[PDB]
């Protein structure tokens, strides 16, 4: 038995890599965890042997570690591999973009001495740049899972476009919740306010999942930020608060100045 | 309905045709007014249930 | 007219979308810029109508600003669009990521009055994340033109993944150069030396661009980069090099501690 | 025949597994020569093509 995981990328069907797309056809079993029924239809056309991974999620208002959650759809991926089957991975964008499952099913694939690999998808960054039509290479970019920034110590370049990922959940430390609170993006807003100002523009994102869907580009000052309405799909966009300034320490190192750039 | 959007998805040809006029194609899929309505209002919770 | 910018991600044939790849087979016309003649006689067959971009880059060691060879890239492609051509841009990977000629074109489209937009591909950073098993989630991630770095004032998080792309030519401000001095490197290693020791690990990674090719992954102390050999396809990752500290500080906001860390 | 192989087997998942088990194997099979099968067992990229930046910082 062997494992691949592949994305699907966000948008359906026709967002997905080629080579991805012929790996999902030839597997003899796959692991879906997709963003709606449209794309599970599609996929379940592709090849009729699905298992939905959507089930280890918690079920009825029951209360779950979304780690015990993980362990079982690892758990699960394994034991076809373990089979003999040549299993495949399908998720939603890129397989290992803000995906600890299929790291984690790579892990105990290879270390139990089975053929594992990743495959590359479009992830709802790479849509980001796309739709909002941002180069991040213009002044750089930082991305960051918002509760780690708000949980430990992380320091942003504010230069650079900053992401926010699962910023819907950003603060909720049980990892029971299906979203946050307004009390938590608030002090999410003040810890932000080291490096931006409370009227600083910044954008809610989310990419779309169907071809006749417009993504949501919604600017608004971070100040309002609590009183948004965010999904679980929802990315955060803090476009630069400072223009790119000279390094003269460096350029003097390098013999050089401004006006010698080309 | 849901064999449209897979279409849609996947083919640039209709792509094209699509934003060339939504309703048109919709139509020449037999999407119903509701359906419509449902895209046109960018209502997909609609669009799912 | 109208405009659309694809990529053809890093791999040959199998890595563009199932889209983006329908896009250039019905185009009237397509400017690609392609790793290669093997990604060039694949979209020739996909799409005859191609014109190569390769083509406005120095020819015969002639000093050439990049700039200038960008500029007419850009008018090439709104030649075709304005003529009223259904007009294809493919270029490798994520077309609007650390490329500056999908971005301008699609402006310049959109104020002359033309439909453009861009479709997300995958980049070289996606590629980095499945070939090292790295989820760019786990400690998060940071990216910056090598250049850019070194000439403007950019702090990196230590506790974060960190690229510095186009390190071939990092400290190359003429823009006229395709590579750069090992004295440069040297002072690229001073200035990180800010933040990370001179024996800290980093990784020069190349993705593949053919199947039957293995990638780049050369582990060496940071030190040693000056003398390391790079190529313009060559990302410097810089692994973390410090500890989460505790935001005791938001912490305590939430009332919570480690302890209560799901 | 070398680029026809290589463009098949980036696109086709079957043929890539196939790859994977026995690449000399498939290789052969597919009329690769000797020496472009040595090339491909080296990584000899430059070989292989025998027989990129976009941006700045400002
Ligand atoms: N459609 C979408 N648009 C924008 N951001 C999205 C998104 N789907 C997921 N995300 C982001 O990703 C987080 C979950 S992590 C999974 C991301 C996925 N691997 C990818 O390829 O993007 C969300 O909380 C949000 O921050
Ligand atoms: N095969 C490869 N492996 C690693 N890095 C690569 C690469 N191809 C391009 N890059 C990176 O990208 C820079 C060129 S800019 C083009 C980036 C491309 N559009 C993308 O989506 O990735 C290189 O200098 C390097 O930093
Ligand atoms: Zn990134």
């Amino acid at each position: 038995g062997s494992l691949v995981c592949v994305g699907t990328g966000l948008q359906l069907a026709g967002q997905i890599s080629v080579l991805s797309r012929s790996y999902i056809e030839h597997a003899d079993i796959v692991f879906s965890l997709l963003p709606d029924g449209f794309s599970q239809r599609w996929l379940t056309k592709l090849n009729p042997n699905v298992i939905n991974l959507q089930q280890f999620y918690a079920q009825n208002g029951e209360v779950k570690n979304r780690r015990d959650t993980y362990e079982q759809m690892v758990n699960a991926i394994l034991d076809a591999v373990r089979a003999g089957k040549k299993t495949v991975c399908a998720l939603y964008g890129h397989p290992g973009v803000f995906a600890c499952v299929s790291h984690m099913a790579i892990t105990r694939a290879k270390a139990e001495g089975f053929s594992a690999k990743m495959e590359p998808g479009i992830s709802a960054e790479a849509c980001l740049w796309a739709d909002l039509g941002i180069d991040p290479g213009n002044s750089g970019h930082q991305s960051f899972e918002a509760s780690q920034f708000m949980f430990f110590n992380h320091v942003p370049d504010p230069t650079t476009h900053l992401l926010l990922w699962q910023i819907a959940i950003a603060g909720e430390h049980t990892l029971t919740q299906f979203h946050t609170s307004s009390d938590r993006l608030q002090i999410l807003v003040e810890q932000l306010n080291q490096w931006y100002p409370l009227d600083h523009e910044v954008v809610i994102y989310e990419a779309a999942n169907l071809p006749i869907q417009a993504p949501r580009i919604e600017r608004l000052p971070l100040a309002n930020l609590p009183q948004a309405h965010l999904m679980p799909i929802s990315t955060l966009l803090i476009p630069p608060a400072k223009k790119l300034e000279y390094n003269y320490a460096i350029l003097a190192k390098l013999g050089i100045g401004p006006e010698d750039l080309g | 309905l849901s064999d449209f959007f897979t279409q849609l998805g996947q083919d640039a040809q209709l792509m094209e045709d699509y934003k060339q006029n939504p309703e048109a194609v919709m139509r020449a899929h037999g999407l119903t007014d509701e359906q419509i309505n449902a895209v046109m209002t960018g209502d997909m919770e609609k669009l799912k249930t």
